[PDB]
Order: structure tokens, then sequence, then C-alpha cells
């Protein structure tokens, strides 16, 4: 506590004050612009993302 | 394997109170934002209310404070609480269900018909 976390798909965020934020985890981000090839989704994300419950910030977090 | 069937809706008169409801099965819920959008007769898709897994409500201008959208988590279901309806507000209401994961994919419902006249 904070423990480095990484997920199945190698994206690192510091658990769980990263996930605490307004904003994602940058690790998030920068796999939907450059692996995913989509930056709309990664805008799109931010967007959400505030209004998002802690379960589904983890839920996305890990499966990302 | 996502499932959404939108009840509800018909034909009402001016100021009247209509309510819609769109059930999800298949998949998550609790953790999923879902909303609303109408399509007018002669127009496009138009965004109506949205909620997220958190509870918060984004409206569009034109339906603020008029239209209400609720969910009920553990029935799978959310409801679009439609009061003083207007003709503009005349449109096929489709269910969303936006759910993230692999990486955000957008589901829609058949649609449900709405009429407001006089």
């Amino acid at each position: 506590w904070p423990q480095r976390v990484v997920t199945k798909k190698g994206r690192t965020f510091l658990y769980p004050n990263d996930l605490l934020q307004t904003n994602p985890p940058e690790s998030l981000i920068t796999a939907l612009v450059e692996e995913y090839q989509n930056p709309v989704s990664a805008k799109e994300l931010q967007a959400d993302w505030p209004d998002m419950s802690f379960d589904e910030r983890r839920h996305v977090a890990m499966n990302l | 394997k996502v499932q959404l069937q939108e009840s509800g809706g018909g034909l009402v008169q001016a100021g009247g109170s209509l309510r819609l409801s769109c059930a999800a099965s298949g998949g998550t819920f609790s953790i999923n934002t879902l909303g609303w959008y109408r399509r007018a007769p002669g127009k496009e898709r138009e965004f109506v209310a949205r909620i997220s897994s958190g509870g918060i409500t984004r409206y569009a201008d034109s339906v603020k404070g008029r239209f209400t959208i609720s969910r009920d988590n553990g029935k799978n279901t959310v409801y679009l609480d439609m009061n003083s309806l207007k003709p503009e507000d005349t449109a096929v209401y489709y269910c969303m269900y936006r759910n993230w994961g692999g990486g955000l994919d957008v589901y829609w419902g058949q649609g449900t018909q709405v009429t407001v006249s006089s």
C-alpha cells in the first residue's frame, strides 16, 4: 500500500492511488493511442473516467 | 451475448409523462454506463441522457429538467422518466450499453416509438 501493479496485458499503475484520480492511469492512455491505434477512444476514456465507479475503474485498468 | 430489450413508450398528448425502461443481460451491468439516444423522424441519432456506473447523469440541453434517467442495479434496468413531453420529443428512442474492457464496444437496443401530438 501503494503497490505497483502489472496487469496481464503489461500495463503499470500504482494501486489504488492511480485509480483515485480524475484522469485514468497514464498507461491506459498510451495503450489506446499506440497499441490500439485509436486516439479518439483514449480521449473518450478521459471523459468517462471521472464519472466511473471504482469497481469499473479497476475492471477497465485490469483488462485494457 | 448482450441483450437490450426496451419496453414502455407509445402515444401521449403534450404535457404528458411517459416512462421508458431498458433491460440488459449477458454481461456485467453495475460496472457499465447506460443511456438513451433518440432519432427524430427526419433527423439522426441524438443524445438524450446518460448515467454512469457511478450514478452520474448527463442530459441534453433541450430535455434537461424535464427528463430524468435512473438505473436499477440488481434488476439490470435503466429507466428514463419523461415529463412535460412536447411534439419535438417524438422520436424512436434507443437504449445504450457502453462497456469498455476490451476497448470500448457500444451496444444499442432495437428501439421504442414515442409520439407526442396536439
